RNA sequence: CUAUAUUCUUUG
RNA sequence: AUUUAAAUAAUAUUUUAAAAUUUAUUGAA
């Protein structure tokens, strides 16, 4: 089977991933997630399972505004 | 052709010559049909410039029995 | 050829209307022409003087005219005063070190025909400013030393004295008040400021879609 | 005219009709 | 099959107009709602765009507000004339002035007393400046199609004098540029130009000849 | 102007009835409900 | 009609002629096609050049209260020509301006007005601010603010992901065991019914005693 | 519609005062979201607009009497110059636009 | 390349046409002594952006 | 006078090989997805 | 690998010093060593990796 | 005339419902309304504008109503005024911040 | 080849 | 923009042959 591991840090960077037969098996109700190199950030990030044919930057891909503790 | 959401009318097109293939023939004064033409030589351009009007009456005008005032 | 992919829908080296493809003028050719005795050192050297002195052939001439390239030249002994288009940086510094001059003229086609054939026009006639992309990159560029740099630094870079920030680009402000004057336009600006997150420039509407046309594109990155 | 003849290679002069008039 | 459905919808429309089910405000869902008040009935009425194009009246940019107050009952013999001029001016030019000026907020009130003197209150963009209060002074030789334009001229010159009296305009200028949009409650029927926003905004574009 | 589309014709109709019946577009006709004060100030 | 059916009916060819056609063409399609001759680009449209006291007399026959700006430039469809100085020559656009040019050369003062360029409220200058890169830079900016938001607390999350993977692996790994042992003891019993006395060594589980099963 | 700028001389039909009316640049409907039915009739109406507003009912507002009406009559400039040049300078003040002496 | 070599056979002193036309190959068609009176298409025309038309320009 | 040594633009690049219709187009060339 | 003369060039590769590549026994049954037993060891799951890789170690 | 069919019948019955509503009690009322409010206009407003606009009481009536356009269901221009604010066009399929395609 | 993928990566 | 040549002209491309096609007339049932 063919899925897309797309960055959880939303840069829209996806990597084609072929599921192992265990993950191909419907035994579990979860999306696969894996730590990979995101070249767009030049950093290691979490990738999530997502459908390969579809816009990799969707509107719903916006994180809510988080205020940072640091600074005043 | 303007990608802007709001376009108040301007004296001269503000962004320079209008982009796109259709605006080429529009600026030439040709119909929008010309984007579908393969033969672009002098004769075809003359043909579709519309200066010559090709159409006819069913009978010669002396023999015309119905009022076709302008309908060719 | 079908085994090879297409690239860059126009084609790789593709001409379009307004691609600036310069014919080269090597600085060595010029200096040879000057030290040989074709051309005055005493005189501002235009493209006209180059054509008349026969150093460049009619066939070579095309829009835009020429580029001054320094090929095999590490110095210029005497000062030269020259007007060409789009010289390389090293040629410009090689001229300027001598105590010379360079002015990067950039011409619309009409300009070329009016400089190469001056005799035809008795009166100085109103000449067009060159187009937008060429004004960005050449005429108003201090690095290439274009000729509109004073005009940019005096007239162009300042907005209208009345103008607000949103109406800044307009020749005359369309309305008095800077605030968007239509309830629909205001709703749209609100949606724009929450669309893009709230950045300083978000007040002015910029359309979401693009041309991908070469007449609006400018330099991606390069030496300033 | 399923296929157009090459008429551009002829200069314009009327050929004589083959059943020629006496 | 468009024509008969059209018919259907028209008869339906008149039926609901006889029986009071018809909502005249549906095109207006996105707009804020004006003041429901005894003088402000000039606001809820749907204005044709054409006669808004007809009355183009601009005042000084440093005007933020125009209030027109008039008495419901006029004890005075000439009181009625004053009230009528005030009423007519409140109905004819208040909405247009607001429409074109767009920083000016305009409100008319029917205040219930027997009082013969209606007044107009003009506020400038200075908080520190007192408002100017102009009386309605009908001359007894002037009818109600003339005196109203006289009152209009008075309001214009009043706003102008109020705006040229302003302590330093730098402040007033930035306050003007940042004052939000006041004409949002206006309901305009765009008749024969509704098709795209650009001719909705068509009253903004002005041709300048001989520059 | 001969309309070749129905909406073109309702545009034509609208400018027409703005021209011929213009008494419709005077402010007194807009104000038919107020020739007097507001309607809630009345009697039954 | 045969022209629709594309027949070449030229008279030099077969003797026929196309039936719906004009029998006289004063200019055929080629010389209609050349718009350089017809339109005025780069071409002089008035071929006589008048002396000073000629120009002054020609200007003297213009009626007062006339502006140049009242004479719009005719479209491309209209032929560009000038009839010279005729009566009412100032109504002719090209004559008007050609005369203007002679009056500029001869140093004759030009009594009439000059051509006005009407402009709108919303007009932009020629060197006009760019919308494309301002757009690309601001929407990109938007994307990276979004990235700044989405990346908050990323390292911990990516720490837990590995633990979830190890757990999900481990559980099914240890379930597989209890599956396979009951499988293999079932097969031990199903080998013990057929009377095959299996030694302890050729069993994979080599401490196994079958009598205990 | 409309690709090119054009100037017209129109007469207000109620009061018979001549004012000038201009038509500027409005862009073509998008070639990328394509509609033949939009583009083509826009083309024919464009040609029409270019010729004297032949099939168009003109709607504008009188300056000398301020109202919006479609009574306007579009004049080709020779009829304008016939109308203008026979006038006394004081009625140029009433009937025509500012200046135009 | 062979398709580009068929403009002159038996002209051995020539060199084949290139893929994209160079500036010499554009100018060669206006630099002849048969074109010297043509002020159209001189010094390259059709590769430049068009002249700004008269502010009242219209093709109808 | 000191002019900075290199321009830095956050702007994205407009072309990649694996994308079919991408790349910078002549101004009067047909645009992407024209005549749909 | 993309050298610098390519059409597209990519960003910096991952620094080798962080998040190494484990030497893992190949799970392919033809490439798996013979004596490698399928690792059933019945164990309480220790969820942090710090201790869970100590179990794979004998240092006493 | 099928009745046993549900929406084929009750919908054309809805139609005859609607169009026997009109020409009996609806139409005379609509016409009478149109007559009555012009009758309202000409003795209350018009006497003011005859004085205002500078005409007589008669020729002001020919000026303010130049023609009689009475509205019948097959002639009506619009049911309701076109929307003041039209909703904003998002990019193609919920892309953010922008889409390359159309 | 045309469509869907529009950053260094991706479908039929 | 580190970085060397050049004789600027094009016009041509075997030969004879089907069963066919197309166009416009005449005639027969
Ligand atoms: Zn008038």
């Amino acid at each position: 089977n063919m899925v897309a591991l797309r960055s959880e840090a939303n840069t829209g960077h996806m990597e084609g991933y072929l599921k192992t037969e265990t993950e191909r098996l419907d035994a579990t109700g979860r999306k696969v997630q894996k730590v990979l190199w995101d070249p767009v950030l030049q950093r290691h990030c979490l990738f999530k399972e997502t459908k390969i044919k579809g816009p990799f930057m969707t509107k719903s891909a916006i994180a809510k505004k988080v205020d940072f503790p640091i600074g005043g | 052709f303007s990608t802007f959401a709001l376009n108040p009318e301007t004296s001269v097109a503000p962004h320079g010559p209008p982009r796109g293939l259709v605006n080429r023939y529009v600026s030439m004064g040709l119909p929008p049909w010309a984007a579908w033409c393969n033969k672009v030589n002098r004769y075809s351009l003359y043909r579709m410039s519309g200066v010559t009007q090709r159409s006819f009456l069913p009978k010669p005008p002396q023999e015309m029995d119905v009022i076709w005032l302008n309908e060719r | 050829f079908m085994l090879a992919p297409r690239v860059s829908a126009g084609g790789p080296r593709n001409r379009y209307e307004g691609k600036l493809v310069f014919s080269p003028l090597r600085l060595s050719k010029l200096l040879w022409a000057i030290d040989t005795g074709r051309i005055n050192p005493n005189e501002v050297i235009t493209l006209y003087h180059l054509r008349q002195a026969n150093v460049v052939g009619e066939r070579e001439i095309v829009w835009p005219g020429f580029v001054l390239i320094s090929n095999g030249v590490r110095r210029v002994p005497y000062p030269i005063h020259i007007e060409l288009q789009n010289a390389s940086a090293e040629s410009i510094r090689l001229i300027e070190e001598a105590g010379g001059s360079f002015t990067c003229v950039y011409m619309t086609h009409e300009g070329l025909y009016q400089e190469l054939h001056p005799e035809e026009y008795p009166i100085f006639m109103d000449q067009e400013l060159p187009e937008r992309r060429g004004l960005e990159s050449l005429a108003t560029n201090p690095s290439k030393r274009g000729w509109l740099t004073r005009w940019y630094e005096d007239s162009s870079k300042y907005a209208h004295p009345a103008a607000g920030r949103r109406y800044s680009h307009y020749l005359k402000p369309p309305t008095e008040r800077d605030f968007p004057a239509t309830v629909e336009e205001y709703e749209m600006v609100k949606h724009h400021q929450k669309w893009h997150l709230n950045q300083p420039g978000t007040g002015t509407l910029l359309p979401w879609h693009s041309y991908n046309t070469a007449d609006l594109v400018k330099r991606a990155a390069g030496r300033l | 005219i399923h296929k157009g003849w090459r008429t551009w290679e002829y200069q314009h002069t009327r050929p004589d009709p083959r059943p020629f008039p006496d | 099959s468009e024509r008969e459905a059209a018919q259907y919808k028209f008869i339906r429309r008149w039926e609901l107009q006889m029986r009071d089910e018809w909502d005249q405000l549906e095109p207006f869902k996105g707009l804020p709602k004006p003041k429901r008040q005894f003088g402000n009935e000039a606001a809820e009425v749907i204005w044709p765009y054409a006669l808004l194009l007809e009355r183009v009246v601009k005042v000084h940019p440093f005007t933020k507000s125009i209030y027109v107050y008039y008495a419901q009952r006029q004890s005075t013999a000439r009181g009625k004339l004053a009230a009528e001029i005030a009423r007519s001016f409140a109905r004819e030019f208040l909405i247009p002035i607001t429409f074109h000026n767009s920083q000016v907020y305009t409100e008319a009130e029917m205040l219930l007393e027997y009082s013969e003197t209606p007044w107009v209150v003009l506020h400038s963009l200075d908080n520190g400046q007192k408002p100017r209060i102009l009386p309605v002074a009908p001359v007894e030789g002037t009818p109600a199609h003339t005196a109203v334009e006289q009152l209009l001229a008075e309001v214009v010159q009043g706003c102008e004098a109020l705006g040229a009296s302003v302590a330093d305009p730098v402040t007033a200028t930035r306050v003007l540029n940042e004052r939000p949009l006041q004409n949002q409650y206006v309901r305009v029927d765009y008749q024969w130009f509704g098709d795209t926003p650009d001719e909705r905004a068509s009253h903004l574009v002005r041709w300048e000849f001989e520059p | 102007e001969i309309p070749k589309t129905p909406r073109e014709y309702e545009k034509l109709l609208e400018r027409q009835r703005y021209d011929e019946e213009r008494w419709k577009y005077t402010i007194e006709y807009l104000f038919r409900k107020y020739e007097d004060g507001p309607p809630e100030l009345l009697d039954r | 009609t045969p022209m629709m059916l594309n027949i070449q009916n030229m008279m030099w060819w077969n003797g026929k002629r196309n039936l719906y056609r004009a029998t006289y063409r004063e200019k055929t399609w080629y010389e209609i096609s050349r718009t350089g001759a017809f339109t005025k680009g780069r071409r002089p449209v008035m071929r006589q050049k008048y002396s000073r006291e000629a120009l002054q007399a020609a200007l003297a026959m213009v009626p007062p209260g006339f502006e140049v700006a009242d004479v719009p430039r005719p479209p491309q469809r209209i032929l560009a020509q000038s009839e010279g100085i005729v009566g009412r020559w100032y109504s002719n656009y090209w004559t008007l301006h050609s005369m203007r040019y002679q009056c500029l050369l001869a140093g004759v003062e030009w009594p009439l007005g000059e051509r006005q360029r009407p402009r709108t409220n919303y007009d932009e200058p020629f060197f006009f601010a760019d919308f494309e890169e301002s757009k690309a830079i601001r929407d990109y900016r938007s994307r990276w603010i979004n990235v700044n938001r989405s990346l908050v607390g990323m390292t911990k999350r990516m720490k837990e992901a590995e633990e979830e993977a190890r757990y999900m692996q481990f559980r099914k790994l240890q379930d597989t065991f209890w599956s396979n042992r009951k499988v293999l003891v079932n097969r031990v019993k199903s080998m013990y019914n057929q009377g095959a006395r299996t030694s302890a060594k050729d069993m994979p589980i080599k401490t196994i005693n079958i009598k205990a099963f | 519609s409309s690709r090119f700028f054009q100037k017209y001389f129109i007469r207000c039909g109620n009061c018979q005062t001549i004012q000038r009316y201009a038509k500027g640049y409005k862009p073509i409907p998008n070639p990328i979201l394509f509609d033949s039915d939009a583009h083509c009739r826009s083309y024919h109406r464009e040609r029409r607009d270019c010729t004297g507003l032949t099939g168009t009912l003109v709607t504008c507002r009188c300056d000398k009497c301020a109202r919006v009406h479609s009574h306007w009559t579009v004049m080709d400039f020779q009829e304008f110059l016939d109308a203008k040049l026979v006038m006394t300078p004081e009625e140029r003040t009433a009937l025509l636009w500012p200046g135009a002496g | 390349m062979s398709r580009l070599r068929i403009r002159d056979h038996s002209n051995k002193l020539r060199q084949p046409m290139r893929l994209r036309a160079t500036n010499a190959d554009i100018g060669s068609g206006s630099s002849s002594i048969e074109w010297e009176r043509a002020s159209n298409r001189k010094y390259g025309a059709m590769l430049a952006p068009p002249k700004r038309q008269d502010f009242e320009f219209r093709v109808v | 006078a000191w002019r900075p040594y290199q321009m830095l633009k956050p702007m994205p690049h407009n072309w990649g090989p694996a994308v079919r219709s991408s790349g910078v187009r002549g101004p009067h060339m047909q645009l992407l997805q024209e005549r749909i | 690998v993309l050298h610098k003369w390519a059409v597209v060039s990519r960003s910096a590769p991952p620094p080798r010093g962080l998040r190494p590549i484990a030497r893992t026994i190949p799970t392919h049954p033809r490439l798996r060593p013979v004596d490698y037993k399928i690792p059933y060891v019945l164990r309480t799951f220790i969820k942090d990796r710090h201790t869970s890789e100590v179990q794979h170690l004998e240092n006493r | 005339e099928a009745h046993k069919e549900s929406e084929l019948h009750q919908n054309r019955l809805r139609w005859v419902e609607t169009m026997k509503w009109w020409e009996e009690i609806g139409e005379p009322h609509h016409q009478q309304h149109a007559a009555s409010e012009w009758e309202w206009f000409r003795q209350r407003v018009l006497p003011a504008k005859a004085a205002a606009m500078g005409l007589s009481e008669e020729d002001a009536a020919r000026e303010l109503r130049r023609a009689v356009m009475h509205e019948t269901p097959r002639w009506y221009s619009r049911i309701q005024p076109p929307n003041a604010r039209s909703e904003i066009k998002e990019p193609r399929d919920q892309r953010w911040p922008s889409s390359p395609k159309w």
